[PDB]
């Protein structure tokens, strides 16, 4: 159990 | 750019799924490179070559980098 995982930077 | 490293203690198990992110169990002390973006640190294990990203939300920042 975790926060969701962003989106990768660019 | 960066004059001063920070440093932070994982709060969350974080499996990377790629080459750039760096795996990291809750408790391990991580040495801050740079933010990288609005979510993401680079950051390395202290005495070795673990390096990669990791998400913000995944750490207790003690020092942000400078």
């Amino acid at each position: 159990l975790a926060p969701p995982k962003p989106p990768l930077p660019e | 750019m960066v004059l001063e490293y920070g440093e932070a203690i994982a709060k969350f198990n974080f499996n990377g799924d790629t080459q750039v992110e760096m795996s990291f169990r809750k408790g391990e002390r991580i040495t801050l490179l740079r933010q990288v973006d609005e979510n993401w640190y680079e950051g390395r294990i202290p005495g070795t070559s673990r390096q990669g990203i990791f998400p913000i939300t995944y750490v207790d920042v003690i020092k942000r980098p400078l």
